[PDB]
């Protein structure tokens, strides 16, 4: 029943506004947490109870916490619309940034403000009768998104222990760059993601930015539409949590099917009916027809390619008017295909699971009205690409030791550069490994 | 010159149209 | 004697087009006055074939 | 598909001012730059010529080069001369001297790199760049020796795209100035490796076509540079209005040009018909044929009659039967086979063009390659060997700088381009 | 690039310059065992 | 073969081109035969309107 | 059922217009804003089924694709009333021309935008239940036509397979001429599409000239009434597919009953009541009369005269009110004539089909109407003496490398000229020895 949100940083916090304006308009709590006075439909229903607790006089207050070292995001969200939803306690805001430092936000700042982010979770944690997860919201980039994520989800997984911990996780693009540090970050965060968290998602501005041009047709994107597309993956996948369904589908689920081994965590994810409504009306939109597309490369939020590798699992959430039939005829064609390939060892690889709620329609939004859309989670070996160039940057930058006087001066030994990179060769050695043939049965 | 490729710099480009177009009304 | 000049497209093929119907039009030029049509199909929601009787 | 302009010198000036209110003409712009056209048709393809500032406005993407300041203070002073970008005129300090050496290499390598940064800049922000067009004379000075430095450095910045250039020739007989032929030969020498494609033009022929065809009383300098923005715009019709068969620059070059030295070309333009007599013409393809071919027409002083056609295009404007254009074109080489060099079996390009230059019913513009200009490069040899020899005015060029050895090799560059025409012209099938 | 305004060309799963990795349109599939054979013969009473 | 009939069994595994009568798992066949009862009701419709008259009393 | 139509390069675009007019006024799609206000068949029918599906909401679209290297054309559809009814999607344009050149079509420009058309192919072929097979139409005089039809033929021929492809081809006339360099774009074409086709129309522009001087009383034809005259030829053939009729006929019985062997694939065709208003009201038109009009020269869409060869096989399309007992006497009555002659090996040498639907009238048009129509495509040896002249045209260009350096600047080797003139040749002496009688002596 229940999940917590933890937002932590700049993207975390942005896209958690995104996020909550759809799950709100979603159920129909108005901004200011009281729902409408005038509307009479009796079946005051509990659906909203995942995200929402009640008071006792009506109001709704979300289960979220915003944290953050700077204050500004905090200080927007605090006079902005939404400033009567959360509860002030929620909106956590310290004194000064940890400037691109991973180590400014594990060692020396985040160290002062972590204590008040564990009281507040568990004040939520104590209002709750059936906790299934935490969903994390960062980007791996910056560094109190770094240094900060990596902090908390250390202490959430020692206090709390086997509750599981899902992650959304902006990983720096292959050639789309924003600061000259990123490696080092991601190195860094990812050495403590791979010990500390159940899936990870992979997200690429680059790729949503591809798929906003080509599908879509808009020619100047920014990062509100990026976030609402994050937004509608995130409602899409926890929908089978709140509403009826044909095959329901718990949190526990996504992860006792998708991960085979405990470090092949690392996951796809894709969506179907992105169109503009120009083309949308020119065209029906049956199942076979999303089906196809959401194995078509053009469809992906992250940018890698699958031919270079081999699916291990899949997972296919459908929402809306939807009939298992045409779902098994559908799996059973993609199935078919020569150009897309499994592991031998996994011979059944797909799960499935039918929803009857329709996507929810944003009135500034850019997506068509669709009766029916689908939502992939898929585990392959293609992934180990998107490692290796990043530990590339990483040692053409590491050779010189380029900036680590920062990092050394704000507390951290150089030794770690050296052990962190060779984890993530590792790493890598294990995609390779796990994706290996084995010919022992011919 | 830093021994490159020559002390030319190269102006950026401004627009890049696409191949396949929208058909909706278009304005002045 | 030249004012009006057409292409030979829009004379063999499209003589009736008006100026109105085309995608470049001025910016102020009313829309709400003008029909909706943005596809091609054999009927105008006509009842004859679209109600199914029961 | 956008053409970048440059002008250069006096006379590039002059015809680029007259082009430039031509092509204004033809697409509704107002001498502010706003746009008040009456059809879709013309607004959509402004792009080609035009690029737009912010709200409504137009600007002409040409960059003005010269010497003196003069010509360009009476460019600017001339009715549109406003419409033009103000970072785009670009002048020294002191005059060319009528001098090739000089304007080449002491003050053209000083004002090269500003005008190669503005046509760089202009350049770059296309999103296709189709060639260049310049207009300059031959004969002169800064036009010469400038326009041929920038077109060898434009030449090594873009070696893929396409090169056209507009050049006026100098008359065997109205010569403006003494040292012609030097000015000529060198210009020549540079083109004919660096374009790929030139047009050339005598005001001797221009005069010829004022005084018997149009009868003019009184011409002047504004109608031939009329006649020659008539055909500049003619040639590049196809590239921005609809038609049934559609035609390019690129399309014209390759079926143009059988071999890579053979590119220069004759021109003109048929509807020509001088005021006030009741005659009307160009009411019907055979007659705009049958004019296309009046040697009264051409804009060379050498006659196709004495050389051979190797390869000729035309490009219609107006609304017309393709069979008239096809069964004239064929009918014309019938019957007048000997002139058309026998081992290609059809040397006629045909295009049409739905939209016709504003106040004529119909046009055609006729681009013909003949090998009958090799008389002219004969002829400047001639002069330069004659003045050569006699040392007669070098000591200007050699204090510029100039070995002597440069001239030998020029000189024997066109004789060898005269060479070249002459087997071209006598070859048979054997 | 091909399809211009993009960062990269997306890869394509449809078809390939390869001719031993692209995708046939008619797949050459299985039927079923049962709708094949003849199945038991049974006779009425005269 | 394991199987007591061997020509069902090598039959079976023979590659198939007809996608007409309901025999296949691909979304081709199911098409076709939704078209297939489609019109077959819509035929009976269209002779019921043209002869019988008397069905629904 | 279904067909798909693939429109290369300015011909076959702008005879795509004239088809399409045709086929929507045939069917009765019209704008859905404007009301048809007037009497109507109104008969719900499956016909449109070969060239539209539907999207459900009832909005038809047609199954085509347009391709050019220009812009001009495709931006010129893409702003007239026509805009509502082709998907964007299907409108693709690329930047700059193939200048003429075969080269720079197949090697330089077509190689880059090829991925999208055979993207867009498959995705058309996905939304197909009985694809039987492929109309083309192009000319192989023109640079972008010739290369980019080419390698599109020769990459739908991997991909698909068996599937039929039947083309309709616009070729360079035998002394009217448009560009010099006609004969290098048109062996280089014939090369490919002598290995990559399965049935090729032939048409010269002469013919249709003067088959339009003759007959309709035109004195200065343009060509949109060539492009109506090939969209008519079009509808004749497809009408088998989509009305009832007496003695049906499928593409697949074109392919099996006029192609002898696999090389001998090249066919004339011809139309029959090609006529003037004034002249119809003049006159009946019999089926004998129309019978006896398909065999002279002078209904001909190409320039050859069949007197000096020998046919291998007709097949003859009639439609509208015709009986079979009439085509019967009419078929006997051409079998009497001593100036048609088969080879002695082809004794049964003609194919009757007999269709209901009487040709539509176009509103602008130059057809009179009439009540019956017969079509007819044939093969015979006669075609042999058009490649016979392209190649001497050929050989007078290439003997001193007229042109070459435009084709060896952008990517060709000089070898390539003469294997595809001697591919040409051996073509040739195939149609002199399948001509030649098996006479055995005794
Ligand atoms: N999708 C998306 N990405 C964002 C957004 N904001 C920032 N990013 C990306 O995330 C990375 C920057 O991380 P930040 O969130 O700015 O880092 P931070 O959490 O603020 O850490 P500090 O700079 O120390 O305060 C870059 O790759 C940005 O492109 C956003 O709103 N949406
Ligand atoms: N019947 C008919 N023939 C045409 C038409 N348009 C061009 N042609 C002929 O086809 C040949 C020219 O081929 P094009 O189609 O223009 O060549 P292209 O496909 O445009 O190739 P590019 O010039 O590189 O773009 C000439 O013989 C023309 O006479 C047309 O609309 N109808
Ligand atoms: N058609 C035309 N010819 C010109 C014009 N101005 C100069 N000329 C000719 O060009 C030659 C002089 O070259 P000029 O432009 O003065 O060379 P510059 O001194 O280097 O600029 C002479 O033959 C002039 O007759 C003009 O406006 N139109
Ligand atoms: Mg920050
Ligand atoms: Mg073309």
């Amino acid at each position: 029943r229940e999940a917590i949100c933890i937002h932590i940083g700049q993207a975390g916090c942005q896209v958690g506004n995104a996020c909550w304006e759809l799950f709100c308009l979603e159920h129909g709590i108005q901004p200011d947490g009281a729902m409408p006075s005038d509307k009479t439909i009796g079946v005051e229903d509990d659906a909203f109870n995942t995200f929402f607790s009640e008071t006792g006089a009506g109001k709704h207050v979300p289960r979220a916490v915003f944290l953050d070292l700077e204050p500004t995001v905090v200080d927007e969200v605090r006079t902005g619309t939404y400033r009567q939803l959360f509860h002030p306690e929620q909106l956590i805001s310290g004194k000064e940034d940890a400037a691109n430092n991973y180590a400014r936000g594990h060692y020396t700042i985040g160290k002062e403000i972590v204590d008040l982010c564990l009281d507040r979770i568990r004040k939520l944690a104590d209002n709750c009768t059936g906790l299934q997860g935490f969903l994390v919201y960062h980007a791996v980039g910056g560094g109190t998104g770094s240094g900060l994520g990596a902090l908390l989800l250390e202490r959430l997984s020692v206090d709390y222990g086997k509750k599981s911990k899902l992650g959304y996780t902006v990983y720096p693009s292959p050639q789309v760059s924003t600061a000259v540090v990123e490696p080092y970050n991601s190195v860094l965060s990812t050495h403590s993601l791979l010990e500390h968290t159940d899936v990870a998602a992979m997200l690429d501005n680059e790729a949503i930015y591809d798929l906003t041009r080509r599908n879509l047709d808009i020619e100047r994107p920014t990062y509100t539409n990026l976030n609402r597309l994050i937004g509608q993956v995130v409602s899409s996948l926890t929908a089978s949590l709140r509403f009826d369904g044909a095959l329901n589908v718990d949190l526990t689920e996504f992860q006792t099917n998708l991960v085979p081994y405990p470090r092949i965590h690392f996951v796809l994810t894709s969506y179907a009916p992105v169109i503009s409504a120009e083309k949308a009306y020119h065209e029906q939109l049956s199942v076979s027809e999303i089906s196809n597309a959401v194995f078509e490369p053009a469809s992906m939020m992250t940018k890698c390619d699958p031919r270079h590798g081999k699916y291990m699992a899949c997972c296919l959430m459908y929402r809306g008017d939807v009939v298992p039939k045409d779902v098994n005829a559908a799996v059973a064609t993609i199935k078919t295909k020569r150009t897309i390939q499994f592991v031998d060892w996994s011979p059944t690889g797909f799960k499935c699971g039918i929803n009857y709620q329709p996507p929810t329609v944003v009135p500034g939004g850019d997506l068509a009205k669709v009766q029916r859309a689908v939502c992939m989670i898929a585990n392959s070996t293609a992934i180990a690409e998107v490692f290796a160039r990043i530990d590339h940057k990483f040692d053409l930058m590491y050779s010189k030791r380029a900036f680590v006087h920062w990092y050394v001066g704000e507390g951290m030994e150089e030794g770690e550069f050296s052990e962190a990179r060779e984890d993530l060769a590792a790493l890598e050695k294990d995609y390779e490994e796990v994706g290996a043939e084995s010919a022992d049965m011919d | 010159p830093p021994k490159g490729a020559t002390g030319v710099w190269k102006p950026n480009t401004f627009e890049c149209t696409s191949v396949v177009q929208s058909c909706l009304r278009r304005f002045y | 004697v030249l004012n009006c000049r057409p292409t030979t497209y829009r004379r063999d093929y499209i003589p009736t087009a008006q100026p109105n119907e085309y995608r470049t039009l001025s910016h102020k030029t009313n829309l709400q006055d003008m029909p909706p049509s943005f596809a091609y199909s054999t009927y105008a929601l006509d009842d004859p074939r679209r109600i199914i009787k029961y | 598909r956008e053409i970048v302009c440059v002008q250069a010198g006096q006379c590039g000036n002059q015809i680029g001012s007259k082009f430039w209110e031509v092509i204004s003409d033809e697409h509704g712009v107002d001498p502010t730059g706003t746009y008040q056209g009456d059809s879709d048709l013309q607004l959509e393809r402004i792009n080609v010529y035009f690029d737009e500032a912010t709200g409504g406005r137009y600007v002409p993407r040409s960059v003005l080069i010269d010497l003196e300041p003069g010509t360009m203070d009476s460019v600017r002073a001339g009715p549109y001369g406003q419409i033009f970008r103000p970072d785009n005129f670009i002048f020294g300090q002191s005059g060319a001297g009528n001098n090739w050496a000089k304007g080449h290499y002491t003050e053209g390598a000083e004002l090269i790199d500003s005008v190669l940064d503005v046509c760089c800049k202009e350049a770059e922000s296309c999103d296709c760049l189709q060639g260049f067009q310049i207009c300059h004379s031959l004969g002169g000075g800064t036009g010469s020796g400038m326009g041929t430095l920038l077109i060898s450095k434009l030449r090594e910045q873009y070696p893929d795209r396409i090169m056209m250039t507009f050049s006026i020739i100098p008359s065997p007989k109205v010569s403006d100035t003494v040292v012609e032929p030097y000015n000529t030969t060198l210009s020549v020498h540079q083109l004919v490796e660096n374009s790929d494609e030139s047009m050339c033009i005598d005001n001797e022929a221009l005069y010829d076509i004022c005084f018997r065809t149009l009868k003019l009383t009184t011409p002047t300098f504004g109608d031939l540079n009329h006649l020659v923005s008539a055909v500049v715009s003619g040639v590049t019709c196809c590239l921005r209005f609809p038609g049934q068969l559609n035609s390019d620059l690129r399309k014209l070059a390759v079926n143009l040009v059988p071999f890579p030295r053979l590119h220069f070309f004759m021109m003109g333009f048929a509807p020509l018909t001088s005021r006030g007599s009741q005659q009307y013409r160009g009411l019907s393809v055979p007659e705009l044929t049958q004019q296309m071919f009046d040697a009264k027409n051409m804009m060379q002083a050498a006659d196709p009659r004495h050389g051979r056609y190797l390869t000729a295009s035309a490009l219609f404007r107006g609304r017309m039967s393709t069979k008239e254009v096809d069964e004239q074109m064929l009918n014309v080489q019938n019957k007048n086979s000997s002139y058309f060099i026998e081992w290609i079996p059809n040397n006629i390009k045909s295009s049409v063009c739905d939209i016709p230059p504003k106040g004529l019913k119909m046009a055609v513009t006729f681009i013909g390659n003949n090998t009958c200009i090799q008389e002219m490069f004969r002829r400047v040899g001639e002069q330069f060997t004659l003045m050569f020899r006699r040392k007669a005015f070098l000591h200007w060029y050699t204090g510029e700088g100039m070995d002597e050895m440069e001239f030998t090799e020029a000189e024997s560059n066109m004789n060898d381009l005269v060479s070249e025409y002459q087997q071209y012209q006598d070859a048979t099938i054997e | 690039s091909a399809f211009g305004g993009l960062f990269s060309d997306p890869p394509l799963v449809s078809t390939d310059i390869d001719p031993k990795k692209t995708d046939p349109y008619d797949k050459m599939d299985t039927i079923p065992s049962r709708y094949l054979g003849k199945g038991m013969s049974i006779g009425r009473c005269p | 073969c394991p199987s007591v009939t061997p020509q069902l069994y090598e039959k079976s595994h023979k590659p198939s081109v007809t996608v007409g009568m309901g025999m296949k798992g691909s979304a081709a066949s199911t098409a076709c035969w939704r078209d297939q009862v489609d019109k077959e009701e819509q035929l009976h419709a269209i002779w019921a309107k043209r002869y019988d008259r008397r069905s629904n009393a």
